[PDB]
DNA sequence: GCAGACACTACGAGTACATA
C-alpha cells in the first residue's frame, strides 16, 4: 500500500541483500549467520552507511515475527542507558532464557559512543559471562568514545563511505520505483553531493523531486545551493589572475546572482588548493587561512567581510607564486 | 588507591609479543583445523596490537567469512591500525611536508574516520613522539586549540589541514 | 537628593540636547504598535532618562511610582536564586545579569511568565506592558537565545526596551527583532549648558572655564559631570576658574599602576604589577575599563612608533579575556608582553 | 458588569482546583448557561468536570447557580488559582465572576466582617486563525 | 619548480598573475597459613621499625593519663613543639590539655601498628573502628560513647579501652564534629582517643589539627628496613644480598608492607637467590604514589641533580607526577603564584609570555569543555606544569609557597559584591532605577563620598552661619537618601570611633592613594545626631501631613 | 481593535506569502497537495523567513483546530535538556494521528515537531533524537530550524533535508516592501526605498521594522532618504574621510581623536566595519594593503562577534590601516 | 475495634567528576 513517508524510510534495506557497498563484512555475518557463530558486533563508521539498517536486517532474518518482541531488546540514545539499566533490565534480559522458543538473544545497543563510562564498565562482564545466551551489538560512529575494553570483547566492522559506483543502481532502484525522470547529470550531482551517504542522496533527491519535478544538474544544484564546478574554478581564477577590486566585483556579482554560501566555498576552494601545484610555503599559508575564515563564520560575523579576507588570502600569495618562477 | 596497591602485590602485566600471540594461534589453528599461510598470521598479528581477544576475532571472522588465512582475505574485513599511518603524517609535519601529510590525512578521511578520533590520535602520536621537548609543547597545545573548535561544532577535512598547516608553520618558526 | 537625580528631566518635551530625537521618540510611541527598542550609547548619555520619558508618554504619571520586587527562581540544578525588579503599575524592569550565568532561567521563567499574560485592567493601563531589561550586553547567548521567541510572540501585548553600551555583544537574532535607538553623548556645549542650568536651578553662579573643564575631565559622561560639578561646590563654594576637581580613586589608582609598568619591567615588578591588579579586580572594577585605562596611560610614555603595536597587543589580550573566564592571566600576559616589547624599544 | 456570575462552594471548589494541579499547569475555565466547565489539557490527556442545577440540596452552600447569560472560555494558570483556594474555609461559599476581557473575580463574602476578592488575569489566547 | 613559465603542453593548467602583470602558469592536474606481614609484625615495643621520635613521643603522651585512668601519680621545629606539649602540664581536670592524639604520614610506615602496640604496651585494651564501619554520626556518637564513658565488664583487673579511629581522614565533617563535641564537652572525657590518617591537610580535619597531639610520621630509614627484610629473609631461608634489599626500598618508597609482599611473591619456592633485575622489573612490586604537591612543585621548578640526563625521561616524569598527583587547579595555582618568584633567567621575559599563554590556554579549555559538555579536551591541562618545566628548570633551590592569592582574591571580590548589594538595597528604588549598581560603583561613589565630606569646623550649629546650616541641611539630606549614618564603634586601643553603618570607604579607597583629610569625631557625632533629629522631624512631617 | 507592529501583521499566514525562498516553498506546495514531506533543517541568516514559512506551511496543513494536537514546536525560550527530548518529544512522537479538519480540506497523516533554535541544544540532546526521527517517521515529521548547520550534529542534518534560506535580493525585497507601504496608505520615494533596501541588507524583518517606524515618525507623510539614514545608523561619510586623513596623517594623537569621537557619539563598531570596508574596497589601494586591511576588517568582526570591546578593537584596526597607509608614504 | 510501634521503600538533598 502507499504511505506518506521519508524516501530515507520509505527505502529501507530489510535484508542484506539491499544494502549495496560492504559486501565482504556483509558476506561474513551472513556467513556467522547461517552458520549460527555470530559473534558480539562492533559496527562502526560515518553515518548514513547502513549500520543501523544491517542490524536490523540481521534482527529480521534471525527471528521470526511471532517471536521478535522476546529475543531482540533494542536499545538506543533517545532510551536511558545508565548504569541502573545495566544493572537492571539488561542483566535481566542476558541472564534469562526465552519465552516462547529456545534460542540465543540479542541485545542492540545504537549509539553506544552516547553511553557513559560506568554503563560501559557495566557492560564488561555481561557480554563476556552470557556469550553462550545472548548477543550484542555496539552501534557507533566515534569509536574513541567506546572504552578499548568494549572494543576488545566485540570484533569491529569499519562501516566506511559508500563510494559513488556502487551507491549508482540504489538509488536507479528508488528512481525506478517513484516515477522520477533524471539524467546522467543529475545522478552525477546525487553521487558527488550525497560524499558517500545514502541518507543525503535519498533527501536530496526527494527535495529535487518535490521542488522542481526533474532531477537535472542545475536542478540539484540549485534546491541544494552548492555551487557548480564551475563558478569554483571562476572563483579561484578570478582570486589568482585580477586585483581587488575587479575579483572582489566579479565574486560579489555571482553570490549575489546565484546565492551562493561562503561555507560551500571555501569547502570547495579547499579541495581545489591541493589539486592546484602550489609551493608548499604558499599552500601553509593558503590551508592556515582558509581555516581561519571558516572558524569566523561560526558566529554572528558579517559575510561579505569574510569573502573579502577570502580574496585577500589569494592576493597576498599572488606576487610571492608570480616571483617565485 | 595506594593503600589497596600498599596492601597487595602488584603485578604488571605487558603487552603480548607476536611470538606469544602466534604461539596460542597456532594452537587454535591446529585445534579448529584452519588453513593458512604465513602472511595471513603476520596481518593477523598485525591486526592485533598486543590483544589476544582481537587475534582470536580477527582470525574466526577471516575464517568464517573466507575459509583461508592470507594478507588480503584478513584485510577485506579487518583494518590497518590508525596509529601506524598517524606516526607517519606526524612524522611529515616535523619535516614540514605538508604534501605527504596531507595525503595521509585525506587517505584517513576517506576510510570515514571522524575528526575527533583522527585528532585523538594526533595527540596521542603527538604525546609519545620523539622530537624536541618544546616542539612538542606547541604541538600539543596546536592539537587542543584546534580540538576546541572540532567539539565546538565545525569539523571539516579544511579544519584538519589548517591544524597540520599549523604543525608545519611551527618547525619553521622557532 | 544629588544634581543627578533632583533636576532630571521627566518628559519628552523637557530634554536639554538631542531634542530633535526627543520628538522623534514622541511621534514613534503615540499611536501604540511601535516595535521593541534596542536603546543603546555611551554611558551617561542619557538613555535611561530617554527611556522613562517614553514610558511617561506612553502612560501616565505612574510610572514615576516605583517599588522593589523580589522574586525567587529555581534553575535547572535546583538551587534558588533570589532577584530584585523595579516595578509600576504599567511596567517592570528587569537586570537578569544579576543571576549571571543562570540568567536565562530569568528569561526563560520570570519573563515568560510576564508575556504569556494579559493585563488587569485596559483601561488606567494600555493595551500593552513594557518590561525593561537593563544591561542586555551583559547577558550570555543563551539567554539571548531565549529572549527571541518570547520578543516575536507576544509582542502585542508585552513590548520591551532593551538598553545596552555597545550592540557588539547582542546577537544578530535580538538585533533584527528591535529598532535601534542611538542615544550619543552630549558635547561640551550640551554639558555646559545643562551644568549652567542646574547650577543656576540652585542659586548658584558657574564660570564658562570651569564647566569646560568639568565637561573635558567627564569625557562626555554628564552623571559624572554633574557629580563633579557638586563636589566642586561641595569643597569650595567660590567657584574658581582654576579650581581643583576631584578624581575617582580608581582611576588614579590605574594611572600608577600603569606608571608602575612603564618604569621598571623585571618579573618582581610584574609581581607587584599583579598585586595591583587583584587589587583593582577586587573592587569590582570590570577588566574592560582596567584594560582601557592601562592602555590609556600606557599610550602617553610610548614613542611614536610603539602605539600601534601596544593598541593591538590590548586588543588581542582583552579578545582573549573575553574568550576566557579568568582576567587575571590575560591582564598580566598583556603587561608581560608590553614589558617585554618596551625593554626590546628602550634598548634598541 | 459581568458577563458570568456563579456561586460554588468553597471547598469543592479547592477540590476542583487540586484535583487539575496533577494534569497539566494551565487550566480552562468556561462558563455557559449551562454551568461551570473546567478542562486541563495537557500531555497527558484533558481532564474535564461540570457543574450544574445542584440547588435540590439541604444546605444552602452547595447550590451552584447561574447568574448571567453570555457564555465565556478563559484560560488562567494553575498556582494562582491554588493560592486563591488556599483561602477557603473562611466563607461558606464562593462568587466567580468573568466575562471576555475582565480578569476573573473570586469573591468572598467572610462572615459579618467584609469581604475579600481575587483578580486573575487570563491567558494570551494561541494563534488560532482559520 | 611548482611555477612554469611556459604553459604545460598536456596537462590542466591554472594562471596566476601578479600586480605587475606577468602571466605564470601551475599544474591544475601454621606457617604457610598467614601471611609474610602477619608473621613479622611487631608484638613488642623493641622490634618496632617506626622512627624512635615518634615512638617515645607517643608512648609518653599515653602516659600521660595514668593519673586519671590508672589512679596513680607515677607511671613506673616540629620535635620542639612536641616536647613542650609532652611537659605543658595537666587541666585541673587531671587530664593531657591534649586529649586526641593524631598520627600521619604515607601509607605502609606502621602507624596502626605503634598504635596498637603502644595500646597494648601501656596497659590499654584497643577498641577498632576503621572506615569498614558505618561511620555516620548517630553510629559513630554511639560507639565513641560506650567506648570512652564506660568501665570494664570484668570489674576490678580490667584494662581501659584506648579508642584507636583508623582512617579518620576518610570521616564526613558531622563525624568529626561530633568528636570535637564529645572531645569539648565540659560528660568529661576519661579514655585517650588516637586517630590514623594518611593526609592531614584534608578539609574535614583542620579543626582536628588546632586540637589534637599532632605526630607526624617520617618515612622509615633504609637501614632498619634493608636489616629486617634480611631478617625476615633468613628467617623464611632466602639468600639476598643488602644491595637488591636497597634496590627493593627505593622502589617502593619506604613501604614495609609492599616490600614485604613483594618479596612473598618473588621468591615462593623456586629459587632462594634474589636477582637484582627482577627487583628492576617494573613487573613485580612497582605501585602508583600519590605525589603531594611540593613534592610535584619541587619536580618542576628544580632539576635532578647529577642514565637520567635526558631531557625526554625528565619530560615523561614530570608529566607522569603531576598526573598522578592529582588536585589539578591546585597545581595550576601554585605554577601560577610561584613561578615569578624565582630567579629567571630569561631577562626578554619570553618564557614568561609563552607560560602566560599556556595558563590562557588551560582557561580556555576549562572553559570550553563546561561549555560544550565536551571533557575529552581534559588530557591537554595535564601538560600544564610539564611545560613550565621545560621553560623554568634549573639547578637553584627554590622556596615554594602555596598558592594563595586567587583565593584571597575570589574572597574579596565576593565581600565587594556583598557590600555593593548591601548598600544598593537600602537606597530609595526611586533612584534606584535611575543608575545601574556598576554605574553606581565606578561613578558615583569617590564623587558621592567627596560630597559627604566637606570642611566643617569643629563648632555647634548654633554658632554656624546660615550658609553652615543650608550646607548641614543638604549634607543630611544626601545622607537621609542614601540611608547612610555613623555609628560609633569600639577599638582594642580604648578610643571609640565613628563610622558609615555601611563601609563605603573600603568600596572608595585604595591602599596606595595619597592621603586625605578625614572628618572628626565631633563632626560625626553631630551629623549622627542631626540624622537622628532630620528622621524623627521627617516622622513628625509626615505625621502632619497625613 | 489593538493596533499591531507590522512585523507580526505581515506575517505570512500561507504559504503563497512567504517571499523568494522558491525552493523551500514549492517543496512545502507539494507537500500540502499530498506529497511525501521529508524532515526538514531550515537554516541561514536572521530574518529570512524561516520560522514564518513552517508555521505557514503548518496552519495551511492542519488548519486552526488541529494545530494544538499535531504540532509541537519548542524553541530556546523554555528548557531542551535531555530529558525533555527523551520524554516530551519522544511520548509526543508515539502518539496516534487522530483529529480531522471540519471545513472538509485534506490533513496529512502526520505531526509536525518544530525544534526551532536548535543550535542551543546540546550535543546530548541531539543524540537523543535520532532513532526517535528514525523511528516514529510514520506518524510525525521534524522540522529543525537554525542559524548556523555547523552546530547541529551530522547524524541529525543526514536525517533532515537541509534547505538554505537566502538572504533577500533587491527585487523582491523592495517589491514586498512597497507592497506593504501600498497597504499602508504611505508614500516612499525611490531614493528612499533603495537606501532602505541597502541598509536591510536582506533582512526583511529589520525592514519592516524600519518602514514602521519611519511611518511614525514622518505620521504619514513622504519618507525621503533622509529619515532612513536618521533611523538606520548610518555614518556619514565626513566621519568615514576623517578617520582616514587621520590614518594618512601618521599621528596616533589625531587617531585616538577620532576613535573616541566615533564611540563617544554612539556609532556600532559594526556599522563602522561595513563602511570602512566598503571604502577600503572601493579605492585606489595597493592589492597588499588592501589585502592586509581586510584580513584585519575581518579579524576584527570575529573578535566583535565574541563580545569583545569596541574601542580597543577599533584602535586596533584603526593602528592597522594607518601602518599600511603610513607604509607608503 | 482502634491507638502505638516496627521496618519498608520512595523521595529530597548534598557532593564529585567528567581526560591518556
Ligand atoms: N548501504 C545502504 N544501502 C541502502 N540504503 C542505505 C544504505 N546506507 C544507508 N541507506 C539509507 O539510509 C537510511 C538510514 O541508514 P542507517 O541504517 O541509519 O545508516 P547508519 O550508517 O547506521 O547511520 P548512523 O551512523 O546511525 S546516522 C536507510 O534506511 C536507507 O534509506
Ligand atoms: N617491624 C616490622 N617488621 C615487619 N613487618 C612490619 C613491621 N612493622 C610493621 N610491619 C608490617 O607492615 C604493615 C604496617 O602497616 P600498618 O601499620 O598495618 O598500617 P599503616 O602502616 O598505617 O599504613 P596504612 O596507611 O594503614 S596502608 C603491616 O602489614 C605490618 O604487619
Ligand atoms: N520570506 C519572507 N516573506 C515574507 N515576510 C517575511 C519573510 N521573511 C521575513 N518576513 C517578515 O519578517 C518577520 C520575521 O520572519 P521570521 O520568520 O521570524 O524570520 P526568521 O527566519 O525566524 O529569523 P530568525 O533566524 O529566527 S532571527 C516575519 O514575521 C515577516 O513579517
Ligand atoms: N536632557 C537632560 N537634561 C538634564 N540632565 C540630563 C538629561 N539627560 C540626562 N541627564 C542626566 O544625565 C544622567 C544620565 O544618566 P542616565 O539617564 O541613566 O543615562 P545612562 O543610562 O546612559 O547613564 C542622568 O543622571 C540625568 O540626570
Ligand atoms: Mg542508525
Ligand atoms: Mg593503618
Ligand atoms: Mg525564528
Amino acid at each position: 500500500k502507499i504511505r506518506n513517508l521519508p524516501w530515507v524510510e520509505k527505502y529501507r534495506p530489510q535484508t542484506l541483500n539491499d544494502l549495496i557497498s560492504h559486501q565482504d563484512i556483509l558476506s561474513t555475518i551472513q556467513k556467522f549467520i547461517n552458520e549460527d557463530r555470530l559473534p558480539h558486533l562492533l559496527l562502526y563508521g560515518p553515518p548514513g552507511t547502513g549500520k543501523t539498517s544491517t542490524i536490523l536486517a540481521c534482527a529480521k532474518q534471525l527471528y521470526k515475527d511471532k517471536e521478535f518482541g522476546s529475543m531482540v531488546l533494542e536499545l538506543n540514545a533517545s532510551d536511558d542507558r545508565g548504569i541502573d539499566i545495566i544493572r537492571g533490565p539488561i542483566l535481566s534480559f542476558a541472564s534469562t532464557r526465552t519465552i516462547f522458543k529456545k534460542g540465543f538473544k540479542l541485545v542492540i545497543l545504537d549509539e553506544a559512543d552516547a553511553m557513559t563510562q560506568d554503563a560501559q564498565n557495566a557492560l564488561r562482564r555481561v557480554i563476556e559471562k552470557f556469550t553462550e545466551n545472548t548477543r550484542f551489538c555496539l552501534i557507533c560512529n566515534y569509536l574513541s568514545k567506546i572504552i578499548p575494553a568494549l572494543q576488545s570483547r566485540c570484533t569491529r566492522f569499519r562501516f566506511g563511505p559508500l563510494t559513488p559506483e556502487l551507491m549508482v543502481p540504489r538509488l536507479e532502484h528508488v528512481v525506478e520505483e517513484e516515477k522520477v525522470d533524471i539524467s546522467e547529470d543529475g545522478m552525477k550531482a546525487l553521487v558527488t553531493l550525497s560524499s558517500g551517504d545514502m541518507r543525503r542522496a535519498l533527501n536530496i533527491l526527494q527535495s529535487t523531486n518535490m521542488a522542481f519535478g526533474k532531477v537535472t544538474e542545475e536542478t540539484v544544484y540549485t534546491c541544494t545551493g552548492h555551487p557548480l564546478k564551475s563558478d569554483i574554478a571562476n572563483i579561484l581564477d578570478w582570486m589568482l589572475n585580477q586585483d581587488f577590486t575587479t575579483a572582489y566585483r566579479n565574486i560579489t556579482e555571482l553570490k549575489t546572482l546565484k546565492g551562493l554560501a561562503l561555507h560551500d566555498i571555501l569547502t570547495e576552494i579547499h579541495l581545489f588548493v591541493h589539486r592546484v601545484d602550489f609551493p608548499s610555503s604558499v599552500r601553509i599559508h593558503l590551508l592556515t587561512k582558509m581555516a581561519d575564515i571558516e572558524y569566523r563564520l561560526s558566529v554572528g560575523t558579517n559575510e561579505k567581510i569574510q569573502l573579502s579576507s577570502l580574496i585577500a588570502a589569494f592576493q597576498v600569495t599572488r606576487d610571492l607564486i608570480v616571483a617565485e618562477a | 588507591i595506594e593503600p589497596i596497591q600498599s596492601r597487595c602485590a602488584v603485578l604488571r602485566y605487558t603487552k603480548l609479543t607476536d611470538a606469544q600471540i602466534l604461539t596460542r594461534l597456532m594452537n587454535v589453528i591446529e585445534k579448529e583445523r584452519v588453513p593458512y599461510t604465513d602472511d595471513g598470521l603476520e596481518a593477523i598479528i598485525f591486526t592485533a596490537q598486543g590483544d589476544m581477544r582481537q587475534a582470536l576475532n580477527n582470525l574466526q571472522s577471516t575464517f568464517s567469512g573466507f575459509g583461508f588465512i592470507n594478507s588480503e582475505n584478513v584485510f577485506k574485513v579487518c583494518d590497518e591500525p590508525h596509529p601506524l599511518l598517524v606516526k607517519e603524517m606526524i612524522q611529515h609535519c616535523v619535516n614540514a611536508n605538508i604534501d605527504e601529510a596531507y595525503k595521509i590525512l585525506a587517505h584517513l578521511w576517506h576510510l570515514g574516520y571522524s575528526p575527533e578520533d583522527i585528532i585523538g590520535n594526533i595527540f596521542r602520536v603527538c604525546k609519545t613522539f620523539q622530537m624536541a621537548e618544546y616542539l612538542k609543547l606547541e604541538f600539543i597545545k596546536e592539537i587542543g586549540y584546534t580540538h576546541m573548535k572540532i567539539a565546538e561544532g565545525v569539523n571539516s577535512l579544511l579544519q584538519m589541514a589548517g591544524l597540520l598547516a599549523r604543525l608545519c608553520q611551527k618547525t619553521m618558526a622557532p | 537628593s544629588l544634581w543627578v537625580d533632583k533636576y532630571r528631566p521627566c518628559s519628552l518635551g523637557r530634554l536639554d540636547y538631542h531634542k530633535e530625537q526627543a520628538a522623534q521618540l514622541r511621534n514613534l510611541v503615540q499611536c501604540g504598535d511601535f516595535p521593541h527598542l534596542l536603546v543603546y550609547g555611551p554611558s551617561g548619555a542619557g538613555k535611561k532618562t530617554r527611556i522613562m520619558c517614553i514610558l511617561r508618554e506612553l502612560y501616565g504619571v505612574g510610572v514615576e511610582k516605583l517599588r522593589i520586587e523580589h522574586q525567587t527562581i529555581t534553575t535547572p540544578s535546583k538551587k534558588k536564586i533570589e532577584i530584585s525588579t523595579i516595578a509600576s503599575n504599567y511596567h517592570l524592569e528587569v537586570n537578569p545579569s544579576d543571576a549571571g550565568n543562570s540568567d536565562r532561567v530569568v528569561i526563560q521563567e520570570m519573563l515568560k511568565t510576564v508575556a504569556q499574560s494579559q493585563q488587569l485592567e485596559t483601561n488606567s493601563q494600555r493595551d500593552f506592558k513594557v518590561v525593561l531589561l537593563t544591561e542586555v550586553d551583559k547577558l550570555t547567548k543563551d539567554a539571548q537565545h531565549a529572549l527571541r521567541r518570547t520578543m516575536e510572540k507576544y509582542m502585542s501585548t508585552c513590548r520591551l526596551i532593551l538598553c545596552c553600551n555597545s550592540t557588539s555583544k547582542v546577537i544578530p537574532p535580538i538585533r533584527s527583532r528591535c529598532l535601534a535607538v542611538r542615544v550619543p553623548a552630549p558635547s561640551i556645549e550640551d554639558i555646559c549648558h545643562v551644568l549652567s542650568t542646574v547650577c543656576k536651578k540652585e542659586g548658584l553662579n558657574l564660570p564658562s572655564q570651569l564647566a569646560h573643564r568639568l565637561a573635558e575631565k567627564s569625557c562626555r559622561n554628564l552623571r559624572k559631570a554633574l557629580l563633579m560639578c557638586e563636589a566642586c561646590r561641595v569643597q569650595q563654594y567660590p567657584f574658581t576658574a582654576d579650581q581643583e576637581i576631584p578624581e575617582t580613586d580608581w582611576e588614579v589608582y590605574l594611572r600608577e599602576t600603569a606608571n608602575a609598568i612603564v618604569s621598571q619591567q623585571t618579573p618582581q615588578r610584574l609581581l607587584e604589577v599583579r598585586g595591583r591588579l587583584y587589587e583593582l579586580l577586587t573592587h569590582c572594577i570590570p577588566p574592560e575599563i582596567i584594560m582601557k585605562g592601562l592602555l590609556s596611560e600606557l599610550l602617553h610614555n610610548c614613542d611614536g612608533q610603539l602605539k600601534g603595536e601596544v593598541a593591538q597587543m590590548a586588543a588581542y589580550y582583552e579578545h582573549r579575556l573575553q574568550l576566557g573566564s579568568k582576567a587575571i592571566y590575560h591582564l598580566e600576559a598583556f603587561v608581560a608582553k608590553f614589558m617585554a616589547l618596551y625593554k626590546k624599544f628602550m634598548e634598541d | 458588569e459581568y458577563s458570568c456570575v456563579v456561586k460554588m462552594p468553597s471547598g469543592e471548589f479547592a477540590r476542583i482546583c487540586r484535583d487539575l494541579s496533577h494534569i497539566g499547569d494551565a487550566v480552562v475555565i468556561s462558563c455557559a448557561k449551562d454551568g461551570v466547565k473546567f478542562s486541563a489539557s495537557g500531555e497527558l490527556g484533558n481532564g474535564n468536570i461540570k457543574l450544574s442545577q445542584t440547588s435540590n440540596v439541604d444546605k444552602e452552600e452547595e447550590a451552584v447557580t447561574i447568574e448571567m447569560n453570555e457564555p465565556v472560555q478563559l484560560t488562567f494558570a494553575l498556582r494562582y488559582l491554588n493560592f486563591f483556594t488556599k483561602a477557603t474555609p473562611l466563607s461558606s461559599t464562593v462568587t466567580l465572576s468573568m466575562s471576555a476581557d475582565v480578569p476573573l473575580v473570586v469573591e468572598y463574602k467572610i462572615a459579618d466582617m467584609g469581604h475579600l476578592k481575587y483578580y486573575l488575569a487570563p491567558k494570551i489566547e494561541d494563534e488560532e486563525g482559520s | 619548480n611548482p611555477v612554469l613559465r611556459r604553459p604545460p603542453i598536456l596537462e590542466d593548467y591554472v594562471h596566476v598573475t601578479s600586480t605587475e602583470g606577468v602571466r605564470a602558469y601551475l599544474v591544475l592536474r601454621a606457617s604457610s597459613h598467614c601471611l609474610w606481614v602477619d608473621e613479622f609484625a611487631p608484638r613488642h615495643y623493641t622490634e618496632l621499625l617506626s622512627d624512635d621520635f615518634t615512638n617515645r613521643c607517643l608512648l609518653k603522651w599515653l602516659k600521660l593519663w595514668d593519673l586519671v585512668v590508672f589512679g596513680h601519680e607515677r607511671p613506673s621545629s616540629h620535635e620542639q613543639v612536641l616536647e613542650e606539649m609532652l611537659e605543658a602540664g595537666l587541666d585541673p581536670s587531671q587530664r593531657p590539655k591534649q586529649k586526641v592524639a593524631l598520627l600521619c604520614g604515607p601509607p605502609g610506615l606502621g602507624k596502626t601498628t605503634l598504635a596498637h602496640v603502644i595500646a597494648r604496651h601501656a596497659g590499654y585494651s584497643v577498641v577498632e573502628m576503621n572506615a569498614s564501619d558505618d561511620r555516620s554520626p548517630e553510629v559513630f556518637r554511639t560507639r565513641i560513647e560506650a567506648a570512652t564513658q564506660m568501665e570494664s565488664v570484668l570489674g576490678a583487673g580490667g584494662k581501659p579501652n584506648c579508642l584507636v579511629i583508623d582512617e579518620i581522614d576518610g570521616a564526613p565533617v558531622a563525624a568529626i564534629n561530633v568528636l570535637l563535641s564529645i572531645l569539648n564537652r565540659k560528660g568529661l572525657l576519661m579514655r585517650p582517643i588516637i586517630c590514623i590518617c594518611n593526609d592531614q591537610f584534608a578539609p574535614s580535619l583542620r579543626q582536628l589539627k588546632q586540637q589534637a597531639f599532632l605526630l607526624h610520621f617520617p618515612p622509615t630509614l633504609p637501614s632498619r628496613l634493608v636489616q629486617r627484610l634480611q631478617e625476615v629473609s633468613l628467617r623464611q631461608g632466602m639468600r639476598a644480598d643488602p644491595g637488591v634489599l636497597a634496590a627493593l626500598c627505593e622502589k617502593t618508597d619506604n613501604d614495609i608492607r609492599a616490600c614485604i609482599n613483594t618479596l612473598q611473591f618473588l621468591y615462593s619456592r623456586g629459587q632462594r637467590e634474589l636477582s637484582v633485575r627482577d627487583v628492576q622489573a617494573t613487573r613485580v612490586g612497582l605501585k602508583d604514589q600519590r605525589r603531594g604537591l611540593f613534592s610535584v612543585w619541587q619536580e618542576v621548578f628544580q632539576l635532578p641533580r647529577a642514565s637520567l640526563t635526558s631531557a625526554s625521561q625528565r619530560f615523561y616524569r614530570v608529566l607522569h607526577a603531576a598526573a598522578s598527583a592529582g588536585e589539578h587547579e591546585k597545581v595550576v595555582q601554585g605554577l601560577f603564584d610561584n613561578f615569578l618568584r624565582l630567579r629567571l633567567r630569561d631577562s626578554s621575559l619570553g618564557a614568561v609570555c609563552v607560560a602566560l599563554d599556556w595558563l590562557a590556554f588551560d582557561d580556555l579549555l576549562a572553559g570550553a569543555a563546561h561549555h560544550s559538555q565536551s571533557f575529552q579536551l581534559l588530557r591537554y591541562p595535564p601538560f600544564l606544569p610539564v611545560a613550565f618545566h621545560v621553560l623554568f628548570a634549573s639547578s637553584h633551590t627554590p622556596r615554594i609557597t602555596f598558592p594563595s592569592s586567587q583565593q584571597e582574591a575570589q574572597n574579596r571580590m565576593s565581600q565587594m559584591r556583598n557590600l555593593i548589594q548591601t548598600l544598593v538595597s537600602g537606597i530609595a528604588p526611586a533612584t534606584r532605577s535611575r543608575a545601574t549598581p556598576q554605574a553606581l560603583l565606578l561613578d558615583a561613589l569617590c564623587l558621592l563620598l567627596d560630597i559627604l565630606a566637606p570642611k566643617l569646623r569643629p563648632v555647634s550649629t548654633q554658632l554656624y552661619s546660615t550658609r553652615e546650616k543650608q550646607q548641614l541641611a543638604s549634607l543630611v539630606g544626601t545622607m537621609l537618601a542614601y540611608s547612610l549614618t555613623y555609628r560609633q564603634e569600639r577599638t582594642p586601643d580604648g578610643q571609640y570611633i565613628y563610622r558609615l553603618e555601611p563601609n563605603v570607604e573600603e568600596l572608595c579607597r585604595f591602599p596606595e592613594l595619597p592621603a586625605r583629610k578625614p572628618l572628626t569625631y565631633q563632626t560625626k557625632q553631630l551629623i549622627a545626631r542631626e540624622i537622628e533629629v532630620e528622621k524623627m522631624r521627617r516622622a513628625e512631617a509626615s505625621a502632619r501631613v497625613e | 481593535a489593538k493596533p499591531v507592529p507590522w512585523v507580526e501583521k505581515y506575517r505570512p499566514k500561507c504559504v503563497d506569502e512567504v517571499a523568494f525562498q522558491e525552493e523551500v516553498v514549492a517543496v512545502l506546495k507539494k507537500s500540502l497537495e499530498g506529497a511525501d514531506l521529508p524532515n526538514l533543517l531550515f537554516y541561514g541568516p536572521p530574518g529570512t523567513g524561516k520560522t514564518s514559512t513552517i508555521l505557514a506551511a503548518a496552519r495551511e496543513l492542519f488548519g486552526p483546530e488541529l494545530f494544538r494536537l499535531r504540532v509541537l514546536e519548542l524553541n530556546a525560550s523554555d528548557e531542551r535538556g535531555i530529558q525533555v527530548v527523551r520524554e516530551k518529544v519522544k511520548n509526543f512522537a508515539q502518539l496516534t494521528v487522530s483529529g480531522s479538519r471540519s471545513d472538509g480540506k485534506p490533513c496529512p497523516p502526520f505531526k509536525i515537531v518544530i525544534l526551532d533554535e536548535a543550535d542551543s541544544m546540546t550535543s546530548a540532546a541531539q543524540a537523543a533524537l535520532r532513532r526517535t526521527m528514525e523511528k516514529e517517521s510514520k506518524t510525525t515529521r521534524f522540522c529543525l530550524i537554525c542559524n548556523y548547520v555547523s552546530r547541529i550534529i551530522e547524524p541529525l542534518t543526514s536525517r533532515c533535508s537541509k534547505f538554505r534560506f537566502k538572504p533577500l535580493s533587491d527585487k523582491i525585497q523592495q517589491q514586498r516592501l512597497l507592497d506593504i507601504a501600498k497597504k499602508e496608505n504611505v508614500k516612499i520615494s525611490d531614493e528612499g526605498i533603495a537606501y532602505l533596501v541597502k541598509v536591510s541588507e536582506g533582512d526583511l524583518r529589520k525592514a519592516i521594522t524600519f518602514l514602521q517606524s519611519a511611518t511614525r515618525l514622518t505620521g504619514g507623510k513622504e519618507i525621503t532618504e533622509k529619515v532612513i539614514t536618521d533611523i538606520a545608523g548610518v555614518i556619514p561619510a565626513e566621519k568615514i574621510d576623517g578617520v582616514f586623513a587621520a590614518c594618512q596623517s601618521g599621528s596616533f594623537d589625531k587617531l585616538e581623536a577620532v576613535v573616541k569621537d566615533l564611540i563617544d557619539e554612539g556609532h556600532a563598531a559594526t556599522q563602522l566595519v561595513n563602511q570602512l570596508h566598503d571604502v577600503v574596497v572601493e579605492n585606489n589601494l595597493s592589492d597588499k594593503q588592501k589585502s592586509i586591511i581586510t584580513e584585519k576588517l575581518a579579524e576584527v568582526d570575529k573578535c566583535l562577534a565574541d563580545g569583545a570591546d569596541e574601542h580597543l578593537q577599533l584602535i586596533s584596526l584603526c593602528a592597522t590601516v594607518m601602518q599600511q597607509l603610513s607604509q607608503n608614504c
